């Protein structure tokens, strides 16, 4: 079967070097001219830059003399001036070309920094360039007589060796001479020699250089290109509508810059022509050469000679190279951004009265947002005569038309997103609801994962306009779908702040109020006897409820009795649905009880429930915080009686120790230690004070005489519901706030006594406004770095996908509570939770399988773990699968919005580098930096060594800046010795047995030592530990899971040890080399099997390594990469997702997993 | 084109040899005029209105 | 050392070459005088071009030509030309029979008579074009007789010179020196029927150029010694002076060219004000030079510095446009009315806007615009050119409409409606074409026409098509 040749759909794509009648092929006509259109009539001059001849019709199927204007005549070459008339368009795509009168040094081979030319000719660059400058003369196939074959001479060198070596010898200068070079030289000879030349000498020096070349020039054997290409005969110019010329207002015109520099190009070769049939002299002729080669490099890439500027503007005209770097970046605009149909934009406002899956949507927006929709509608039932009517009708906004956008809008989801987009769920889809005025309204429960405040910030609309998008939306993108962050399996869907005022407020109890002690039948009752105003919303109450119990098969079990709740509590049992025990309400309901109700809610009854829960949750927390009559006043915050006491005590301890520093019994540095240590008491002091009287001191009377309890003080109820405030800033608003700091960071030793309820005065005022200063700043540039951090790490990641389903592996990491120091700052079960076991479990006794081999640990499998006292679990990493080029379900965990095992197809790497990424603006050596330094696999600056062998040590030679250490093994061989810096001092003891990987000496180390000399588990452990160190130290949740995909990425690559296939010491991946192993092992050679050794790459560097030169063209140095991919004729096949994306064809993630697959199956197969 | 002419020729339009640039009141925006002012090049003759 | 940035190593390059003294550039242009009159003597020696010239003249009275394009001139008008030819083809026609020596020292009249003729420049690189493929197609039969004997037959070049010079036509060297016995003689009997039958065009030239081998070498020989020398010369006087032509350049930097690119022109003027000279009028060649160069440049400029390449006389016009208002700008101590430089120039008056107009220089499409951010000039200029979505379905559309429409009608008024315009088909048909192609002819298809349209002009029907008016 023909397999097809004209158009298909392609797959993958080539770069290479071009030919002259590569060149020629593309080319439709010669350019010969620096004119561009007539000055009068604008028609293009032929044959010029802009030329209807070469290139194609100024008008859509019109030829340009005017004779055939008719689109019959299609495929006709108009006699007069022969242009085929066809659409504009084309003018768009046509090529066209120059024949150079002399050749030319193509720049991006000439100055890429491993000079192209250069080191396949094996020639240095100033060489080079100088001979192109016609400053020196080179050899060329120098023969046998005195002379190298790359050898430079001078002019008084050439004529003496001309005039003793007649032929035989040759040597030419200039752009000719280089090309001659090129032409001349054999890869295959070169080859041979280099081979021989390699297994003679034994030096290092000698054979790395010898081996690196021979490689290279094969290499660039295998291609195709060939040397000559690198010099360009002929010169490509770019269609004109890409570089287009057209007219403005007021009869203006403006053209870009590539016509400047191409009319340059053009006019001194034309010259060059000329000066050739004028048989001028070669000093003129030579500097015409020069000024071309100076033209077309500054056409080709500008700023590596002189940087020609545009005409009569100083701004240095752009060039083709800069015409694909773009700027801003590092981006390639599907990179950067694209302006898109069918969107919008507004301001937000709050609408509670939605259900989480709804949001409301301006009139007028929703209109011009579905036009085409409505407009086919309309038409489609017959409202509308014709599609023109039906815009008349829309544009006249006819009264009819608003129920029919009702029904374009009721099954068609719109896609909201806000402007910091970090994590997946800064896109989420809802519902359209039709909305009289022009602001967009947000579901209340979706603020949190927006991040986005009611002060002014905007959201975007878009339009999922084909089936498989509004399918996608719905399923994939929908609000209701994502319940939970992607981080931790913890609902993201949690109330924020009004509605937990208003369930805390519900939920407590007083001491004594009306209805205290009386007795209900239920629920239904209780909220009857509150709405009356005869039992209080909040007093102790006995209650007769029923419970159920979910906990027999599949079955749910009915349960009633007497309760000892309150009121509050239960009016609000009548929203907890089925299976939930009363347990969860009758406590006080604060941020993080309300969010565990949820939670629990989830993972019992499923979505569907867990959905409706948390809208009437929020529905009544409302509703109940406005009944509340929550407020907040001046005498709302207590200042402690005691404040001036402690100041005065503290204030008295300052001047006991200025007393001693007068009377010199203390130094002055000693001082300020002690008087900063006072006042930091003191502080602590105001604040304890303050809280103990805020809290606790509602003293009310029940029956008896006194008793205490927690205070109904609004600030207090607000700070310890969660709703708002917190210790801290209450303790800046009442108590004293803080001790400052100058510039410097020298901190003042005598802190603000006064608070914000007090007034400040100037000086307190001035010196806080410094802080205030660093906050903003700081914050403000932490965005940035979080930003560049997770751009690292999807740069890093990205392609890493659910590939397989099942890789099979016993392997994995031992899980153990965390257990620092104290008791266990985080516990095994949120350790082990959602992850699946690499193995069968035991009991304290044993053949008793309680969890047998792979089973994902859901919530009851983890509690079954805890009720025996299982202190360990063997689990499956992403960082130990057996499946190459991407993981397997099975090993990667359960984790996702939804909260079953993850989806063959999904991409984990991107949501990994986002769950990791979105928290970082709110991390504070330490910090954001130390995790940067983490994933960056930097060593620190003052590292440890640890001991490269086991056995007994000791000490040898001296103080020649290394004290050697000599290791001593008991049966192996001595000879490791490594040198150690006397200076430092040491740990390890001169006559005590070391353990590799012990401590030789103190302080941090760097993990590339962890991975060498402790191994894999051990330095992903170091990792994965410490990042969580700086993450959980400031109460951030980001589960093992992805810390460990970027983990695996880090290793990504190995260098070769042992050998029988590839080169010694290659960096390689490793799934490439273990396939080849595990490949080789058993046919082959019986077995030739090679050793490596594991490599630890940090992010910015992994990034670096990527196949796909469409990819690294976008986030890489675009014009490095695409010579150095061309040089070898690289030929990329997408495969992963950002070449897609440039492309502009379907994710190889998601749902295009299907196609892909599916096609690249069909590839290389029958 | 086709068509078209053959609907010009059932409805016998006059279609203009002049476009319509006319200045009108950006969509959704409304209020009331308070003034207009009228530039004219130095030796054209001015308009009626003007 | 080299800072690149090739103004240096083209500075650098020409500041080697020494300037020349007042007496050398009398030396270089004796020499030109005597390289050019070399070749001149040698065209004068060579038959076919008096022959040539004859037969073009003959072709010029014959109107197949012009007095132009033959002589620019003698030494000295039209009937002088006619009887001056009248003389050379006298000398020649005497020169022809006397080929009896004594025909000597006519020859050489024959050669100076033709030396008082001033060819087209044209004509005369015709001439020495002609005579040198002549010596291409000596060299064709000379290396074809070479090889078939040395490399093919195995003869020793050394022996093969022998008999070879002053005759190399007749048989004596081919038939009679076969049978010397050499080592190499017997050997060319493969080749002699390859040899003596490519001889024919060697005798050939003999007859047709009136020269022997010999001479047809020596001529033009003498001839390419000349060219040499003139080339040689002049190469060395224009590299003496290209100081000068830097030193003009630098007046003209900012006009919108290159520095090097107007020394270069200006270089191109020098190379023809050295063709051009004559120092025998005592006109010092700094001041003559001067004018061609300046020349090279102003005219380079006003043709390829813009992007929008304009007439010469539309720039003067323009530019003496902007010296009015220098003397007129303080003195209507604002700026002169638009249309006042109009009255003080000499055309029409209302031509001032328009030229200013035309006269711009486009906008970089690369210019920033504000923030200095990625947005650039270019970046706005939308496609007006691209037709709309929300009107591209209504035409998709408008084809159901007519096609529904002209499916009412009957097939014969749907065929005459369809015909009438473009519709659904190629071009479109005038009414007597639509007569032959139905056999029924003339007015009365206009009738059907007519009432057809009448039947779709009132409804059921035209609300449809009725509602596509906007
Ligand atoms: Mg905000
Ligand atoms: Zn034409
Ligand atoms: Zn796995």
């Amino acid at each position: 079967l023909k397999a097809q040749t004209k158009t298909e759909e392609f797959d993958a794509i080539k770069i290479a070097l071009a030919s002259p009648d590569m060149i020629r092929s593309w080319s439709f006509g010669e350019v010969k001219k620096p004119e561009t259109i007539n000055y009068r009539t604008f028609k293009p001059e032929r044959d010029g830059l802009f030329c209807a001849r070469i290139f194609g019709p100024v008008k859509d199927y019109e030829c340009l003399c005017g004779k055939y204007k008719r689109l019959k005549h299609r495929g006709v070459i108009c006699e007069k001036c022969g242009v085929e008339v066809t659409q504009t368009k084309v003018r768009r795509e046509r090529m066209g070309h120059i024949e150079l009168a002399s050749p030319t040094a193509h720049i991006w081979f000439l100055k890429s920094l491993p000079s192209r030319i250069g080191l396949l000719l094996d020639m240095p660059l100033r060489d080079i360039e100088r001979v192109l400058y016609f400053e020196s003369y080179v050899v060329i196939e120098g023969g046998m007589t005195n002379l190298e074959r790359q050898q430079i001479l001078t002019e008084e060198q050439y004529l003496d060796a001309l005039e003793e070596f007649g032929d035989e010898f040759d040597a030419k200068m200039g752009a000719e001479a280089i090309q001659a070079l090129l032409k001349s030289m054999d890869l295959e000879q070169e080859c041979e020699q280099l081979r021989e030349e390699l297994n003679e000498t034994n030096s290092e020096t000698k054979r790395k250089k010898l081996t690196k070349r021979i490689k290279l020039l094969e290499a660039f054997v295998q291609s195709g290109n060939k040397p000559e290409w690198m010099i360009l005969t002929v010169l490509p110019v770019l269609p004109p509508d890409l570089r287009p010329l057209v007219p403005l207002d007021g009869g203006r015109f403006a053209t870009s810059d590539l016509n400047d520099l191409y009319r340059r190009v053009i006019n001194r070769n034309n010259r060059l022509k000329r000066l050739l049939d004028l048989a001028a002299p070669d000093i003129i002729v030579r500097n015409e050469k020069r000024m071309l080669q100076e033209a077309v490099d500054a056409l080709l890439d500008n700023g590596r000679r002189g940087r020609a500027i545009t005409g009569s503007n100083k701004r240095p005209l752009k060039s083709l190279a800069d015409m694909i770097k773009g700027k801003q970046g590092r981006f390639r605009q599907n990179l950067l951004g694209k302006r898109v149909d069918y969107s919008g934009r507004s301001v937000i406002t709050v609408g509670p009265y939605l259900r989480l899956h709804q949001c409301g949507l301006p009139k007028k927006m929703a209109l011009e947002l579905f036009k085409p929709f409505i407009y086919g509608k309309l038409e489609l039932r017959g409202l509308a005569t014709t599609i023109k009517a039906a815009k008349k009708m829309v544009e006249r906004e006819e009264a009819v038309v608003w129920d029919i956008l009702d029904e374009v809008i009721r099954e068609h989801p719109v896609l909201l997103n806000r402007a910091p987009t970090l994590h997946r769920l800064g896109i989420q889809a809802f519902e359209p609801v039709l909305i009289e005025g022009k602001a967009i309204q947000l579901h209340p429960l979706v603020c949190a994962a927006y991040n986005a405040d009611f002060d002014g910030d905007q959201m975007a609309v878009h339009v999922p306009l084909t089936l498989e998008a509004q399918l996608e939306a719905r399923a994939l993108m929908m609000s209701t779908n994502n319940i939970l962050s992607p981080a931790n399996g913890e609902p993201i869907i949690v109330p924020s702040q009004d509605v937990v005022l208003g369930l805390y407020y519900m939920t407590r109890d007083c001491v004594n109020a009306k209805g205290e002690g009386m007795v209900l039948t239920g629920p239904k009752e209780a909220e009857r006897l509150y709405r009356s105003g005869l039992a209080s919303l909040h007093a102790r109450v006995k209650v007769r409820i029923t419970e159920y119990e979910k906990d027999a098969n599949g079955e749910l079990v009915a349960k009633t009795s007497l309760k000892d709740t309150t009121v509050g509590r239960a009016i609000l049992w009548m929203i907890v649905p089925k299976g939930l025990p009363y347990s969860i309400v009758n406590q006080a309901l604060g941020k993080k009880a309300i969010s565990k109700m949820l939670n629990t809610c989830y993972r019992i009854l499923g979505l569907k429930p867990t959905v409706i829960f948390a809208d009437q949750i929020m529905y009544t927390g409302f509703a109940y915080a406005a009944r509340s009559g929550a407020s907040v006043g001046i005498d709302d915050m207590v200042i402690p009686e005691k404040k001036h006491e402690i100041i005065s005590e503290a204030e008295a301890e300052v001047a006991e120790i200025q007393e001693q520093f007068q009377s010199g019994l203390v130094t002055a540095g000693e001082r300020y230690n002690k008087v900063i240590d006072i006042w930091a008491a003191a502080n602590d002091r105001v604040s304890k004070a303050m809280m103990d009287n805020l809290q606790t001191e509602t003293v009310i009377n029940r029956d008896g005489q006194e008793e205490k309890q927690v205070s109904f003080n609004s600030i207090y109820m607000m700070a310890d519901s969660g709703a708002r405030g917190s210790a801290a800033q209450i303790r800046q608003l009442a108590g004293m706030r803080g001790l400052m700091a100058k510039p410097d960071g020298s901190i003042i030793e005598t802190p603000i006594t006064a608070n914000f309820r007090e007034g400040l005065n100037v000086l307190q005022y001035f010196i806080s406004t410094h802080g205030a200063r660093k906050g903003l700043a700081d914050t403000a540039l932490k965005t940035a770095n979080s930003g560049y951090l997770t751009r690292r790490l999807v740069d890093v990641a990205q392609d890493l996908v659910v590939t397989e389903d099942d890789c099979g592996t016993h392997e994995g990491i031992m899980m153990t509570p965390v257990i620092e120091g104290g008791d266990v700052k985080e516990p095994l079960r949120d350790r082990v939770l959602g992850r699946v076991t690499a193995e069968d479990v035991l009991k304290p006794g044993t053949a008793d399988i309680l969890v047998p081999r792979n089973t994902l640990l859901h919530e009851q499998w983890c509690d079954l773990l805890e009720e025996n006292s299982v202190d360990a679990v063997k689990v499956r990493s992403v960082v130990s699968c057996d499946t190459d080029f991407g993981v397997c379900a099975h090993c990667y965990g359960r984790d996702l919005a939804r909260g079953h095992i993850i989806n063959k197809g999904e991409a984990i790497g991107v949501i990994a580098a986002q769950s990791i990424g979105e928290p970082g603006t709110q991390l504070t050596t330490g910090g954001l930096p130390r995790v940067a330094d983490l994933f960056e696999a930097r060593r620190p600056k003052e590292p440890a060594i640890l001991a490269e062998i086991s056995g007994i040590v000791s000490f040898g030679k001296e103080t020649k800046g290394k004290r050697r250490l000599v290791i001593t093994p008991v049966d192996g061989s001595d000879p490791y010795e490594e040198m150690i810096p006397k200076w430092r001092q040491l740990n390890v003891f001169e006559g005590e047995r070391v353990e590799r990987g012990d401590v030789i000496s103190d302080g941090p180390e760097a993990p590339h030592d962890i991975l060498r000399l402790r191994g894999v588990h051990a330095v992903t452990r170091y990792i994965v530990n410490e990042v969580q160190d700086v993450y959980r130290l400031q109460g951030v949740k980001i589960n093992d899971k992805h810390i460990e995909v970027i983990v695996r990425q880090m290793l990504r690559k190995a260098t070769i040890v042992n050998a029988g296939s590839s080169d010694f010491l290659e960096g390689e991946q490793v799934e490439y080399s273990r396939v080849k192993i595990a490949n080789r092992e058993l046919e082959a050679n019986g077995k030739v099997g090679a050793t490596y050794s594991r490599d630890l790459l940090g992010i910015t560097k992994a990034s670096l390594a990527t196949e796909s030169f469409i990819s690294a063209a976008s986030f890489q140095e675009t014009t490095r990469v695409l010579t150095e991919a061309a040089v070898a004729g690289k030929r990329d096949e997408l495969r992963g997702l950002k070449e897609n994306v440039i492309v502009g064809r379907l994710i190889p993630a998601g749902t295009g997993y299907a196609y892909h697959q599916d096609r690249m199956r069909r590839r290389a197969a029958g | 084109t086709p068509e078209e002419k053959l609907l010009r020729a059932i409805f016998g339009e006059k279609a203009s040899d002049v476009k319509d640039s006319s200045l009108r009141v950006p969509n959704g925006v409304s209020g009331t005029v308070i003034d207009v002012q009228v530039f004219t090049r130095d030796g054209v003759e001015k308009d009626k209105r003007a | 050392g080299r800072t690149t940035d090739p103004v240096r190593m083209y500075m650098r390059e020409m500041g080697t070459v020494e300037l020349l003294t007042r007496e050398g550039e009398i030396d270089i242009a004796k020499r030109i005088e005597d390289g050019i009159n070399q070749v001149q003597c040698s065209v004068a020696e060579y038959p076919e071009a008096i022959t040539y010239l004859l037969e073009q003249y003959d072709r010029v009275e014959a109107e197949e030509a012009r007095l132009s394009d033959l002589i620019t001139g003698f030494v000295d008008d039209p009937e002088l030309a006619r009887e001056k030819f009248a003389e050379l083809r006298a000398q020649y026609v005497v020169t022809r029979d006397t080929i009896k020596a004594t025909a000597q020292e006519e020859i050489l009249k024959l050669s100076e008579v033709f030396k008082q003729f001033r060819l087209v420049p044209k004509q005369f690189d015709y001439l020495v074009n002609s005579m040198r493929v002549m010596m291409d197609r000596v060299r064709t039969q000379e290396r074809l007789i070479m090889k078939l004997c040395v490399e093919q037959c195995k003869m020793p070049k050394k022996n093969f010179i022998t008999l070879f010079t002053g005759n190399e036509t007749s048989d004596t060297w081919f038939n009679a020196a076969i049978a010397m016995n050499k080592p190499w003689s017997e050997k060319l009997h493969d080749v002699s029927e390859e040899v003596h039958r490519a001889l024919q065009k060697l005798q050939q030239i003999e007859e047709e150029t009136g020269l022997t081998i010999e001479q047809v070498k020596d001529i033009n020989r003498r001839m390419s010694i000349g060219e040499a020398k003139a080339r040689r010369a002049k190469k060395e006087m224009v590299e003496a002076n290209l100081r000068l032509v830097i030193s003009i350049a630098k007046k003209y930097t900012n006009r919108g060219l290159q520095f090097l690119d107007l020394i270069q022109e200006g270089n191109i003027g020098l190379m023809k004000a050295v063709d051009k000279f004559e120092y025998r009028r005592g006109y010092k060649f700094s001041t003559y030079a001067t004018w061609w160069i300046r020349q090279a440049i102003t005219r380079s400029i006003a043709d390829q510095a813009r992007t929008i390449r304009i007439p010469v006389h539309m720039i003067e016009t323009i530019n003496k446009l902007n010296r009015i208002s220098r003397q007129m700008l303080q003195e209507m101590g604002r700026e002169p009315t638009p249309e006042e430089l109009a009255e003080r120039m000499l055309m029409p008056e209302d031509k001032i806007r328009k030229v200013l107009k035309i006269a711009k220089e486009p906008i970089s499409m690369e210019t920033p615009i504000g923030d200095d951010e990625d947005s650039h000039l270019g970046d706005f200029i939308e496609d007006t050119t691209l037709e709309l979505p929300l009107d591209s379905a209504t035409t998709e559309s408008l084809r159901a409409a007519t096609h529904d429409v002209l499916a009412g009608l009957t097939a014969r008024e749907a065929k005459v409606l369809r015909m009438r315009f473009g519709i659904d088909m190629n071009t479109d048909y005038t009414l007597e074409e639509v007569g032959k192609q139905f056999d029924v002819t003339r007015e009365r298809i206009r009738q059907i026409e007519a009432k057809a349209l009448r039947k779709l002009r009132h409804p059921s029907r035209s609300e449809v098509l009725r509602s596509f008016l906007d």
